[PDB]
């Protein structure tokens, strides 16, 4: 059987480089100023609730 | 005495006023559009902090 083991993305280094190049958009979720965090907040809420 | 008409006034109205207000009605539009404006610079003002 396959059973679930944690798994998240980080990125290499190497890789952030480019990461950084390619994303050139405002980030809705980012971790930014107030603004972006009162979304995130309602977004979270409807996150776990689906879940 | 005087020299002044009425007639004037009420007819500058109907007709020149209201191509005035069409003008006023865009800078409404104007104040809508430095909101979003502005709100764009802020994003970018962290953009270019990082």
């Amino acid at each position: 059987t396959f059973l679930h083991l944690p798994c998240t993305i980080e990125a290499e280094e190497a890789e952030e480089i480019g990461v950084e190049h390619l994303l050139r958009d405002v980030r809705d979720q980012a971790a930014g100023g107030l603004s972006i965090r009162l979304t995130n907040q309602l977004k979270s809420l409807k996150g776990l609730q689906s879940k | 005495n005087n020299n002044s008409a009425l007639s004037n006034v009420n007819s500058d109205i109907y007709f020149k006023l209201k191509k005035l207000e069409k003008e006023y009605e865009l800078l409404t539009l104007q104040e809508d559009y430095i909101k979003d404006e502005q709100r764009h610079l802020k994003r970018e003002l962290k953009r270019a902090q990082e």
